[PDB]
Formats: C-alpha cells, structure tokens, sequence
C-alpha cells in the first residue's frame, strides 16, 4: 500500500 | 556475544577508551540496543554524544567490523524522527557513508546504501543534500553489472529502495539531472524478476510521475508504460499498488500521454481493478477512469469499447463512498466531453438510477458533480427531441423528489442548478 | 485537459 520512507535494520 | 543488554553508560565508557577493540565491542553493544523492536533508546544514545564517534568509526578502513557496527547503529538512528535523522547528518555521516559505498565488503557497502536511504527518505532537503555530496554515481556503479541476478537479493532490494527515495518527494521535486541520471537504471530494475525490487521500482516511477507534465514526459519517453501496464496485472498487491499509482499519474498529463497508457492496453485490466476487493485499488482505479473520461472523444470511445461503462455503473451503484465520488466525477467528465451517441449509451447502461440515489448524500461537492452530469445528459436529450423520456425515467426512480428537495439546500450552486433543471425539464 | 483532476 505504501513504501516506507525510513527503515530500521532489526535484530536477526 | 557479551555485548547484549549494555547500559548506555557502559557503551560510553568503552567508546571513550582509546582501545579499538574495546570501542568495537561497545559499538556492537550499541548496535544491539539500537536494533531492538521495543523502544530502542535512540535519544539516550544521541544525548550521550555517541554520533560523532560512530561517524569517525566509519572511516576506520583498517577495522572493518567497527565500520559495520557503526554503520548499522547510525542506520537505526537515522530511521527515527526527522530530529533524529538530522543528528546523524549533523555529525557528518553523509560523506562518510558515501565513501563506504566503495568498500570491498558487501555487507558494509550495503549498510551504507541503507543509511543513505534513511537520510534521503527524510524529505526533499536531505534528499537533495545526499545528491549534492555525490551519492548517485557510486550507487549506480553498484548496479553496473551485465545481469542483476548475480547480485545478492537483499543487497539489490536495498539499492532499489534507496534509489526510490532519491526519486521521492516534492516541493521541490528531485533535480532534473539527478532524475535523468537515475532513470536508465530504474528502467532496468523495472524489468527484474524479484517482487520487492519490482514494487520499489514502481514506487520510484510513481514518485517521478507525480508532478508537472514535463516530469511525466521524461518517464514516458523512456518507454516504460507497457511494462507498467504488465505490472498492473500482477498478482502481488504490493506491485499492483504503485503500478496503478504511476499509471494514474501519467493520465493526469496531456491527451498524448494518456493515449500511450491506452495504446499499451491498460483499459483491459480495469474490469478487475474496478472490482478489486482492496478499497484503495478500487478508488485509485476509479480516479484514473475519471481522468481518462476527461480526455478526447476517441478516448471516451475506447472506454466504451472495453466495456468499462457498466463497471462505472457498478461502482456508482455500490462502493466505498469516496470511490463512488470518483465515479460521479468520471460520469460528469464523460458527459461533458462525450458525443450525443456516447451519452445516450450511458443511460442505456443504467446510469440514471444510481446517479439519482447518490443525491441523498451528505457531501455538497458530489451533489454539484451529479447535478452537472444530469444537466449534460439533458443537453444531449434536446438534440434528439427525447427530453421527455428522460424526465419520466428520472421521475420513476424517485429522482425528481430528490431534486425538488435540493431546491431548498444550504449551498447556492446547489439550489440554483436544481431549480434550473426543474423549470426547464420538469414543467 | 482542463477537466483533469489531481488525486485528492
């Protein structure tokens, strides 16, 4: 629906 | 991995130690705190004055792990609020991340790509600042390969996403030379087989076409329309969504640009789009229809030929109200630009009753739009001497009762247009 | 052309 403008890199 | 659950105080202690290994493990501890789902302590890390340290660590060519750890840490800080993104930029992270794009370690260049994407993603000013620092060339060089398929999937996805953020936002739109420079790589990503790359490439194209016709023209002249149309027919909703938005954007442009969407076969997908169970797809598709019915007569004719008028009657008969609103716009545009023959066809498809039913609505603009439409349809009925048949049709479906009531409406564009219709056709 | 609308 929307592409996020910011993205955190999560823990594995 | 004894770098789990450190305090900020202990992290600061290790980072200020002048022992590179101590710094490395304390930086990893920060990465772990910052990569947690629940309320990562971004502000506490910022207040501790750690950002300049992390940034300096990006330049430690001799210690790749700490380059990685700090890149990750800074990435997660830049993913926060604008104020948090700004603290990363203010520490000089931008040129440091750009230098990292040339790293021999793929997991480090990837992390730099990611971070730059977060900074550019903040808004037009940071987007343009990342461009000014010269990010585009080293980013595009990462994709200068014979076959994209030789690249790691995750890596390629990150690059595509970051490129789309350089395409993103308005006031101002991205610099023309930047867009020119990025386009041929985007066109190529748009032909890649990965669903996520495809989606993000479509988002990128959607951004670039959101503006004045000159931006749209740059995209259209690259020949991506047929490929957009193909992607319109994908099974994956996250591909269809930005593909439909891009197509919608293009038909806001000239009649010529709108013709390329039609020539590419877009109208054939609309039976599905206009019945899509996702509300936003149906609404966006109906909006796009309205802009097509605002085109030339031959373009109205292709809407007819593709059997799309009954789908518009359907949407007008039953849909989310905002979609019904777009459908009314589609009809008024149709009735404003269409021929007599095309307008008559509309009635024959059953437009009158669902049109009349929407007169009960609690929105003033759609009342205005509808009254305009029926006015246009009467003006077509005159040129046939069959205005009498229409009056009765409208009387039978309970329409006249609805129009009478509109003579005593709050708004003035409304109460006039009503009474106007009354005195000319129902008296 | 003049009847083209922007996304609302």
């Amino acid at each position: 629906a929307i592409s996020p403008s910011k993205r955190a890199r999560p823990a594995e | 991995q004894g770098t789990v659950n450190w305090s900020v105080e202990d992290i600061v202690k290790g980072i200020n130690s002048n022992n590179l290994e101590s710094q490395l493990q304390a930086t990893q501890a920060a990465r772990k705190l910052l990569s947690r789902e629940k309320q990562p302590p971004i502000d506490n890390i910022i207040r501790a004055g750690l950002i300049p340290k992390f940034v300096s660590f990006l330049g430690k060519t001799d210690c790749s792990p700490i380059q990685f750890e700090s890149a990750w840490a800074l990435t997660n800080i830049a993913s926060g609020t604008s104020e948090q993104t700004k603290a990363v930029v203010d520490g000089g992270a931008i040129p440091a991340f750009i230098s990292l794009l040339a790293s021999p370690h793929a997991h480090i260049s990837e992390q730099a790509v990611w971070a730059l994407g977060n900074i550019a993603g903040d808004g037009s000013a940071f987007r343009d600042l990342v461009i000014k620092h010269g990010a585009i060339d080293p980013l595009l060089a990462l994709l200068a390969v014979p076959d994209l398929s030789t690249l790691a999937c995750g890596y390629l996805r990150n690059l595509t996403w970051t490129l789309s953020n350089l395409c993103r936002n308005k006031n101002p739109a991205p610099p023309l030379d930047a867009v020119e420079q990025i386009l041929p790589t985007l066109v190529r990503l748009l032909h890649h087989n990965d669903p996520e790359v495809l989606a993000d490439s479509c988002w990128a194209i959607s951004y670039l076409t959101d503006g004045p016709n000159e931006r749209i023209e740059m995209v259209v002249k690259k020949g991506v329309v047929p490929q957009l149309v193909k992607l319109l027919g994908a099974t994956e909703l996250p591909i269809v969504t930005p593909a439909l938005r891009a197509i919608g954007n293009i038909v806001t442009g000239t009649d010529e640009q709108t013709q390329k969407v039609i020539d590419a076969g877009a109208l054939a997908v609309f039976p599905s789009l206009l019945t899509n169970p996702k509300t936003n797809i149906q609404k966006e598709a109906t909006w796009t229809m309205s802009n097509i019915t605002a085109g030339r007569q031959d373009q109205i004719q292709q809407v007819v030929n593709h059997g799309l008028v009954p789908f518009l009657v359907g949407v007008l008969s039953k849909a989310d109200f905002k979609t019904q609103k777009e459908a009314a716009w589609a009809i008024t545009n149709y009735t404003s630009g269409g021929t007599v023959e095309q307008i008559v066809y509309l009635v024959h498809c059953g437009i009158i009753e669902p049109l009349m039913n929407l007169l009960s609505a609690k929105d003033t603009k759609i009342i205005q739009v509808i009254l305009d439409a029926i006015s246009n349809i009467f003006q077509a009925a005159e040129k046939l001497g069959e205005t009498e048949k229409l009056s009765i049709m409208i009387e039978e479906c309970g329409g006249l009762d609805k129009i009478e009531a509109l003579q005593r409406h709050e708004n003035e564009s409304v109460y006039k247009a009503s009474l106007n219709l009354i005195e000319k056709y129902f008296s």
